């Protein structure tokens, strides 16, 4: 019965919890006795024991003080433990915070400790606090030292030392990094894996001792920069409580030659004499690059320490290694196999309910205006990595400052605190942040997530059930297929006229098994064929296997299946475990001409033709595209869709988006002319007037000829 | 509210000239004219952190700290920095990049560290890394083992920096591309500022500025100066008004004798420079800054251009709606066009239409010939 | 830890004993070679796909030997300051030679004696230098044996591998069935494994994993396991309550998931591997498998007869044919019946060589199947290389062979005529072999074998099938029987959602052979056949 609720504690007793009477019997307890309360994360004190009857059953009362020390709010839940064998403090040093001596004067110990502690014996506990209303003002204290340690009780023969400098409020948290769970938002799957693999190993040893199994010492995080991989391992760290040791790449190559190694050494050695411990090393790339990057003699040196250390901890256990790069491709490749970073994790940019938690852990402490939609930001916001989200906010707060400048006098030194307490940031400066904003994730291939399902594909009903076969059956039911032993087809193939509705396909069906998704367009290609890119292909399928289950959707394929690039996708695709959900969706718009190498059986061997959207299809694609915009009432969509036919979906968005053009031209005229909310019929009409097909007959022609060809 | 904080010596016959009103250093923002937005830019983003740090308390953020300059050489990057630096009156660490990169092997390093250290326990500080490309190349160009050493210490050093400490990093670099991309993360050289040649005005302001103590002759039009010189930077108007100074005494030489050493007083004192030395001295001059794409104001509106009325109504449709309203695109939720392609017979003028456009939404013109 | 023995270790029965044969009896019974009077070769080179317990061999060995034992890895050795790895080497050598017997194990040493075109680092040049030196000193002392392990044998300075130095070669191949059943059960002795356990079958699904990758296997197991049983275990409570503790039990799921959630990477480059085919998963060709056991098995088995007649045995064989023929299959039984092992190489590869971006080479293709031979070097589709620097390295390769050692190099292709006329001369790949469809019989005894893995509705005659199926390749059956199996997997989910189907039926196969197709269109044939009465006629007097 150590759960109970929390209350404020009306009193005004640093030490002191008042428990129920009933929860006192069920605890044991006496009056004034002391008892140790452990929170949030590894912050615990000791506290006396109070009865109170008009606690509730299951509550506790605690001032804000306790509340902060113990990282908790009002009503969370805590611990209790009794702590009988609490001992006096025989001789304890405490300094006052430095914001807390504002102009106060004299002997500050007597004026405010000792009333403080005339047998008091208040409980204490290093690194606590506690504040006492002296005269007018009130001075905070913190437990600096206390013998004996570690929690005992302060009294008269205790020796008291007010003797040091003030401690400054702000490097508690500015200056030391204490970011438990609460501080991460959109990635929980990777959390998960990371603390699957730290936390067990280490707070539950003896598991692994009762199966009988070494459990895996490395990891290697990697992903975009700026998506957060050190706070995941600094809030890892901190929550396991195991001592935490962090090896900086930068740090260690840039210091003299020779030195290096001795810092790598003297790191590994005192983690592993203070076991359990997490050693972290932060851009590994920088350190340990591929071996075409690296040819000096210290660049190797460092490797060869680096490997060796790696190699002599697998010996002993409770030690565990934690990378961080951009790239798998990026690092030597001996460090990546059995006994050396053997789990790989993949962080990708988060979709729009991470955005939306990013925001809201950031967005905590600024002064928000009322007319606030984070929803709305989250939703314009696509393809923001949580540092850009940091920037935004920063550039948001940049403008409303700008814009309060008016009000405020650059001379002096301070401002009239009615200007500060206006200081409110509102919808506009957000939106102009986004103007200014630089997001450059997308600048190359990343993992995301999608959330298209069988709505946004109009038609074509049997290419749905024929994708449905072919991907989710072996995903959810791969029991089925292990009874009739068949091994599920890896690729599929794509073909039609541009601009049909593949990609979002593509996205559909990797949603459908809830399976990331992997874009790989025509120019990234290009690019890697001309070895100016920081990608390759052997990095994207080894994402796709570290983010597995996966879809890598490869389009406009033929601009490079006319080779080093298709011959390294062969080999990619031919070396890929079968059990693996990784489907590879390749997207073409000239059947013939991409190589025949690649529609060979154990490949992209099923094909798919797209065909044209039909009247129903266009309807479907109309009604959808208009989702977010104001339409004339009485509109009728029969009609074009009837008159647009041979028009694909890309056509029917061009001519819904220069219908709202004539609409919001019209509209701003008629405001200069100072009303027109909708979009009307006419403006629809002037579209199609000014619109017509985007394909020829021939192409048409041609592509039905080739499927019926294949179908033959 | 662009600028916010331009609108209102040097923390200063006897009284005026203690007051400011070789080391005539501390230049104050009197002394530089065409670039009003980048200075307002750099003035909002060091003042305000140092000289009113409590805003950011109040609001609750930490505010950006790299800030990176770059744009044609001789555009005075220097002189803004060192501007604003005199100006805030903080501690002003100043390294140079060839003279750190000018040390023994190993010693290039101490200085970074004691260089930030130094700004940390002085602060507030602002350190001014001019010319970073030099000791922080492009990661190809540059394989030496003490190029990457020098470099790592310095993203550690910077690395290390962000914390509650108000010291404020401020680096300049003619090619932003020439720095190493990692210096341009979260936590580093983040906002970034680019100096675009002056138009006709910040001309005319720098001539202004310079040819101030010049014993100018009565007969002068530093109007049509400012007009005729297209391309100029300020550097190239330094070198034109001393090129002109230096023929105006060559055609007074006649009278002085050179086997004296002293001139005649009167001689001395007749010094004058006229409109026909600014002349030549514009034929000698010869600007730089063309051979390279940069970011420079146009002013042609819907006059110079005869005709094309459909076609610039097609314009003004395409890109001054959104730049002017973009409220009402966001509330009908369509994006606006990215490009346009011009197409017809030489010589039709797109070039104009182009200028004519940039102008009209009020924004800066890049060209890209195509030899380039 | 110490005391790995020889029971730690399983399906490696001829390497070790190569190994033990080469290190034991120069140290445990000197005595042998001083009554027949020669020199025990003493350098030893195993090479092999990483993880494949090189050093656990070495280890093993020298624990078992009982003799002085010092280790030497290559990066320590590298990562020491300049000049000191030099001191090192001497030291390590010095202290070998005094303590003899004694056995030295420099694992990795391709990281100090790199291929000398990547030595460019003078330090490099000092290390290698130095090794070379003690290793020529060394001749002098005795009961001293040296082991070297190293990813790939033509990654090494080629001056390491001459009389004196490391000479003696040895080659890791992937394990087979009862390999990858022996390390499941060596590693899998202590795991509280549930009863319903099958490494056998475990065995059969698993293939190309090598033994860490077994290892690793396990461990994932045992994770999922863990984490199944996570629910009834609390993270915040420091005990752990003793019964669940106990409750925990390894299940087929757990390792079925772990095979899923893997990542195997040896198959990545050329390997060798064993095979089990004999002549009965292949059907038809009676007239090809006699002709190929005559032209493979008697000079293997049955070399007295050609040492009698001074007959010089066929180095390679080509073959021909459409496409989905089993030419791979043939391979694969011929490799099987002189019991040698086979190594594959697919037309990726050679482009990839062609290209110079994967670390194989075809030089080190074809040392390692001296080193491993007898072998079966298999080149696929060649007619993607014979379109030369590949060809003419493949030329040089094959005309440089020892003929007593048995290196069959069988290629496959589909254009006899694109193929280049040098590789067709005597003393090449001259013997060509056409490979023609299955025939009926042929197509039934196909459609037999694949089936011997999936349940059938009794009564399911496939003669009427096979009769309906003339001119298909054996792919275009497969496929057949893959759509037949995909229908009924529909059927049997659809009828469980809805809720029967535990075997395939007969309207299933007629409904996927009514959307079958022909993979080789009837020109392509024809020219096949004219391309083979045209080598008919030139050999058919
Ligand atoms: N859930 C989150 N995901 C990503 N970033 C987050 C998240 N929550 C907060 N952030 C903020 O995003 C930024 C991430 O910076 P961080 O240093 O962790 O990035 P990084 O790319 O992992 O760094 P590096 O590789 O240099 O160590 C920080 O401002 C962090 O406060
Ligand atoms: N408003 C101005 N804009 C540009 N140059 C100016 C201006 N006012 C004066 N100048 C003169 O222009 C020259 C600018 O020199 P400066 O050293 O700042 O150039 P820079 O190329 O940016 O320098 P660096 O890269 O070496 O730091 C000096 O002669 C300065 O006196
Ligand atoms: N018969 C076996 N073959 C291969 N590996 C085995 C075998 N039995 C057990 N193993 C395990 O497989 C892994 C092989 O790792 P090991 O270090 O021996 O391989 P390696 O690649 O030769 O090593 P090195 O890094 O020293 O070159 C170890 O976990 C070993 O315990
Ligand atoms: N089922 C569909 N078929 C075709 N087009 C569709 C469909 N659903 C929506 N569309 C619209 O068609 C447009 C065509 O662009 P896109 O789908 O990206 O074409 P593609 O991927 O073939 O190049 C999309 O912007 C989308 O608005
Ligand atoms: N309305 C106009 N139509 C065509 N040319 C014009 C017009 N107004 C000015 N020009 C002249 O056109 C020239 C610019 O040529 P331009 O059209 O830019 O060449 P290009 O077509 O090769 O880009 C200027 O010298 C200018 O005098
Ligand atoms: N005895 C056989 N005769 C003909 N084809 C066979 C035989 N056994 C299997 N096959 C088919 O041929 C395949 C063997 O690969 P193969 O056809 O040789 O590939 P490739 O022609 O590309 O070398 C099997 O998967 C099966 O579809």
């Amino acid at each position: 019965d150590n759960m109970l609720l929390v209350d404020d504690a009306i009193n005004d007793d640093n030490s002191v919890i008042a428990i129920n009477s009933n929860t006192m019997d069920k605890l044991e307890l006496f009056r004034g006795d002391t008892v140790l309360v452990k929170g949030k994360k590894r912050k615990d004190t000791v506290l006396i024991v109070l009865i109170d009857d008009e606690l509730e059953d299951g509550a506790c009362r605690i001032n804000r003080v306790v509340r902060n020390n113990l990282r908790i709010r009002l009503g969370d839940l805590v611990t209790i433990h009794p702590c009988p064998d609490i001992k006096y403090a025989t001789r304890i040093s405490v300094l006052p915070i430095a914001d807390t001596i504002e102009g106060i004067t004299g002997n500050l110990f007597d004026v405010f400790l000792k009333p403080y502690f005339v047998e008091a014996y208040r409980p204490v506990r290093k690194g606590d606090h506690f504040v006492v209303r002296g005269g007018m003002r009130q001075v905070e204290f913190k437990v600096v030292d206390v013998e004996p340690e570690e929690y005992a009780v302060v009294a008269q023969d205790t020796i008291i030392h007010w003797e040091g400098e003030p401690i400054n409020r702000e490097d508690e948290e500015n200056n030391m990094n204490e970011v438990g769970y609460d501080d991460i938002g959109g990635c929980r799957k990777q959390m998960a894996q990371i603390r699957e693999m730290v936390e067990l190993p280490l707070r539950h040893p003896q598991l692994f001792k009762a199966i009988g199994i070494k459990p895996p010492r490395g990891v290697l995080m990697y992903g975009p920069p700026g998506t957060g991989k050190t706070l995941m391992a600094r809030a890892v760290a901190n929550e396991t409580g195991a001592f935490f040791f962090l090896i900086n790449g930068p740090e260690v190559m840039s210091k003299m030659a020779g030195e290096s190694e001795s810092n790598l050494r003297k790191a590994f050695e005192e983690a592993e004499k203070n076991a359990p411990a997490i050693i972290f090393i932060d851009e590994i790339d920088s350190i340990a690059p591929k071996r075409d990057k690296t040819n000096g003699e210290v660049e190797r040196r460092v490797v060869s320490q680096l490997l060796t250390l790696m190699d002599g901890m697998k010996a002993r256990s409770n030690v565990v290694v934690i990378a961080a790069t951009n790239r798998p491709n990026s690092i030597d490749p001996a460090l990546r196999r059995f006994g050396r970073f053997d789990r790989e994790v993949d962080i990708g940019i988060p979709d729009a309910t991470g955005r939306l938690e990013v925001l809201r852990i950031h967005t905590k402490n600024m002064k928000l205006a009322d007319d606030v939609d984070l929803e709305a930001l989250a939703a314009e916001t696509h393809g923001y990595v949580g540092a850009d989200i940091a920037s935004l906010c920063s550039e948001a707060a940049m403008q409303q400052i700008r814009e309060k400048m008016d009000l405020i006098d650059l001379d002096e030194d301070e401002i009239d605190a009615e200007v500060l307490d206006s200081l409110g940031v509102t919808m506009d400066n957000f939106r102009f942040a986004l103007g200014n904003s630089n997001p450059s994730a997308l600048r190359e291939t990343v993992v995301e997530s999608v959330n298209v399902t069988w709505d946004d594909v109009g038609g074509l009903d049997e290419i749905k059930e024929e994708l449905k076969e072919t991907v989710e059956y072996p995903v959810l039911h791969p029991d089925q297929y292990t009874k009739f032993g068949l091994s599920p087809s890896k690729g599929v193939l794509f073909y039609g006229p541009p601009g049909t509705g593949k990609t979002l396909l593509a996205k559909a069906v990797a949603t459908e098994v809830s399976a990331n998704f992997i874009s790989v367009k025509g120019p990234e290609l290009l690019s890697m064929w001309y070895g100016e890119s920081e990608s390759n292909i052997r990095d994207i399928f080894d994402k796709a296997r570290a983010a597995a289950p996966t879809v890598v959707f490869l389009d406009e394929l033929d601009s490079i299946a006319k080779d080093r690039v298709v011959n390294q996708l062969l080999t990619e695709m031919d070396g890929m475990n079968a059990k693996k959900n990784v489907f590879v969706i390749g997207a073409t718009n000239r059947p013939d001409q991409i190589d025949p190498a690649i529609l060979r059986p154990g490949r992209l061997d099923q094909l798919i033709y797209v065909p044209l959207p039909d009247e129903n299809a266009r309807l479907s694609i109309l009604n959808a595209q208009l989702r977010k915009t104001p339409l004339e009432p009485g509109l009728e969509l029969t009609a074009i869709a009837k008159a647009t036919q041979g028009f694909s979906g890309a056509d029917l968005l061009y001519i819904v988006q220069r219908a709202a053009k004539y609409a919001i031209k019209d509209s701003i005229e008629a405001h200069r002319q100072h009303p027109v909310p909708y979009i009307t019929k006419e403006h629809f009409a002037e579209a199609m007037k000014t619109a017509k097909r985007s394909v020829s007959d021939a192409e048409l022609r041609r592509y039905e000829a080739y499927s019926q060809q294949m179908k033959a | 509210t662009a600028t916010a904080i331009l609108r209102r010596k040097k923390r200063k016959r006897v009284v005026r000239n203690n007051l400011r009103i070789n080391n005539m250093n501390e230049v104050g923002y009197d002394d530089i004219g065409g670039c009003r937005k980048q200075m307002a830019q750099i003035r909002e983003m060091v003042e305000l952190p140092l000289r009113h740090p409590q805003l950011f308390k109040a609001i609750g953020i930490k505010p950006p700290r790299g800030v990176l300059m770059y744009g044609p050489p001789g555009t005075g990057k220097t002189l803004m920095a060192r501007a604003v630096a005199n100006e805030t009156g903080a501690f002003f660490f100043l390294i140079n990049g060839p003279e750190v990169m000018s040390k023994m092997a190993g010693e290039s390093e101490s200085n970074l560290r004691k260089a930030f250290e130094e700004a940390e326990k002085n602060a507030p500080a602002i350190i001014f890394i001019d010319e970073i490309d030099s000791i922080a190349p492009k990661r190809d160009k540059t394989n030496g083992e003490v190029e990457r050493r020098v470099v790592s210490q310095l993203l550690t050093l910077m690395d290390g920096m962000k914390a509650r400490s108000n010291v404020v990093v401020i680096a300049a670099t003619n090619r932003p591309n020439s720095i190493d991309p990692a210096l341009r993360r979260f936590g580093r050289f983040d906002r970034e500022v680019d100096i675009g040649i002056p138009d006709a005005t910040g001309r005319l302001e720098v001539l202004r500025i310079h040819t101030k103590n010049m014993k100018l002759a009565d007969d002068v039009d530093l109007e049509a100066l400012a007009a005729e010189t297209h391309g100029y930077v300020g550097a190239d108007i330094a070198s034109l008004c001393s090129e002109a100074a230096m023929q105006q005494i060559r055609e007074k030489m006649d009278l002085i004798d050179l086997d004296e050493d002293e001139i005649d007083a009167e001689v001395l004192d007749s010094l004058g420079v006229t409109m026909d030395n600014f002349r030549f001295a514009l034929g000698n001059s010869n600007p730089s800054a063309l051979r390279e794409t940069v970011v420079e104001s146009v002013n042609v509106t819907w006059d110079d251009v005869g005709g094309l009325d459909e076609i610039k109504e097609e314009l003004k449709e395409t890109v001054e709606y959104p730049v002017l309203h973009p409220d009402q695109y966001t509330k009908f939720g369509l994006s606006p066009s990215k490009g346009v392609l011009f197409y017809g017979p030489p010589g039709t003028g797109k070039t104009l239409l182009a200028k004519a456009v940039a102008t009209e939404v009020s924004a800066n013109f890049i060209s890209v010939k195509g030899p380039e």
